[PDB]
Parts: structure tokens; sequence; C-alpha cells
């Protein structure tokens, strides 16, 4: 009643914890690929920036 | 009922309402009888009184009696010992949950919680069982997915999951069927569909033969013929 309404709310909180945990891990997985792309891209950009700098 | 079962030797079809009142009644006079209160104030003779009632109802060498006993489960706490004791003693449980009523589904029968041991792959044969096994899994998955859908939404879900969700919603509203006695309480003509026909109609749905049919064209209508007809109605 109190006990059950607490308990269901606590179960909800547990499920929320689980989802946020899961999400955090998947986010890390995605993050590695994201970083990999950004290096290669940034290198390419830097070559163009080389013109803009030298051109002043 | 005994007179019918035994002496007239006929079949019967007992109906009792509401058996929580039977428990409750015994509980009230328990105090007066001076018996020390048992759990949640119930009579200490709760078990044996239930037992006498339940045992009296049976299918003997003579008659056969089909009881349908209503039970009122206070605040839907089936854990409550009086409902729980009755839950054991009854052969073919059906749970009708408030939520399902609120979903607008009439029957209010909660499919997950309604369970009867009469369902078997021998009793109703392999096809019936297998079809129902697919239904059970589909719904249970859908329930599991509710948490994901709640925060994340339809995002992390697979294509397979999306089809399962769509099927579950279709099944959820395919179950919805109007009652003849709710041509007054809902004013929709009642629909009774024969069992073989229902198995077939559900089989088709699961195969996805009618997953091109709108979700609301499964809602509160009978058989596949009706579902298709309501699809035509919505189409028009």
């Amino acid at each position: 009643a109190t006990l059950k309404e607490v308990e269901m709310r606590l179960k909800s909180i547990k499920n929320i914890e689980k989802i946020t945990k899961t999400m955090k891990i998947v986010a890390s997985t995605r993050l590695s690929k994201a970083e990999k792309a950004k290096i290669s891209a940034k290198k390419m950009d830097e070559a163009e920036q080389l013109f803009y700098k030298n051109a002043e | 009922a005994e007179y019918f079962r035994d002496e007239e030797g006929q079949d019967v079809l007992l109906f009792i309402d509401n058996i929580f009142r039977f428990t409750q009644a015994g509980s009230e006079v328990s105090a007066l009888l001076g018996r020390i209160p048992s759990a949640v104030g119930y009579q200490p003779t709760l078990a044996t009184d239930m037992g006498l009632l339940q045992e009296r109802i049976t299918t003997t060498k003579k008659g056969s009696v089909t009881s349908v006993q209503a039970v009122y489960v206070p605040a839907d706490d089936l854990t409550d010992p009086a409902p729980a004791t009755t839950f054991a003693h009854l052969d073919a449980t059906t749970v009708l949950s408030r939520g399902i009523s609120e979903l607008g589904i009439y029957p209010a029968v909660d499919p997950l919680d309604s369970k009867s041991r009469l369902l078997d792959a021998a009793v109703v044969g392999q096809e019936h069982y297998d079809v129902a096994s697919k239904v059970q899994e589909t719904l249970q998955t859908y329930k599991s997915l509710q948490d994901i859908i709640a925060i994340l939404g339809m995002d992390e879900l697979s294509e397979q999951d999306k089809l399962t969700v769509e099927r579950a919603r279709k099944i959820q509203r395919f179950l919805s069927q109007p009652f003849a006695v709710a041509e007054v309480f809902t004013g929709i003509p009642g629909k009774l569909v024969r069992l073989k026909d229902t198995v077939a109609s559900f089989k088709a749905v699961l195969e996805g033969k009618y997953d091109n049919i709108p979700e609301h064209a499964f809602y509160m209508v009978g058989g596949i013929e009706d579902v298709v007809a309501k699809a035509e109605k919505l189409a028009a």
C-alpha cells in the first residue's frame, strides 16, 4: 500500500537505472567510431586551412 | 446444485457471485465467534471453509457441475490471502485487470495474467497451442518493450521489434470484441465467434496476412471477416 506503492516506484527507479546504464554503454560504443571519423576529417580540413593561413 | 448433479443426474452450470463476500461473511462472524484474528483479520478457519465449498463443487461419477465463481480482489491485491487461497482452489483462473478496462478493451481480461491449465498442445492440439504460444510471447515482449518505449521511444528497436510492436497492438485490439449484454452498456451489437474460426483468424494475423490492416480496424470487432470489414469501413 505504502509498501507496494514504494515498491513499484522503486522498481520503476531500478528500470530507469538499468536503461541509463545501458544507454551510457551504447553511447561509448558509438563514440569510438565518431572520434575515428573526426581525425581523418580534421586532417583534410587542416590541408585547406594551410591555404587560408598562408594566403592570410 | 447437488440435487441436480446427483439426484436429477443432469449437468449443471453453477454461477456464484461474489465469493469474496463469502470469505468476508465468514470473517465477520469469526470475531463474534470469538476466534483470534488470523492474517489480515481473516477467519482462522479460512482454509477449511473455502475447502468445503470448493470440494463440494466437483464432477463425480454422477453429475458434472461447471462453477463460474466471481472473486473481488480488494484493490487488485491478489496477494491478499483470501484471494490467494481461492486462486489455488479454482481450476481455470482468469484475471480481469483494471488497466485493460482502461485501455478500452472490453473484455477486461488481462491476457498475460489469465492462465488456465486446460490449455495444452494435446487438449486443444498442437496448432491451437502453438498459435497461443506465439501470442503469449508476442505480448510478453511488448510488455518488456514498454519500458524502452517509455524513455527511448521507437529508436533502439529493431525492425523485427517494430513488427512485433505493431502486431501486439493489432492483437491487443483484435481481442476486443463486444458482448451481447453490452448492447446496453456500450450499445454495440454483440459478437460471438466459434473457437475453430477464432484459431484460424488469429493464425492469419500472426502470419502477418492482415498486417496491412489498420490497428483500429481490429478494434472492438469480431472475427477476421469483421476485421477486414472494419478495414473496408475505415478505407471508406
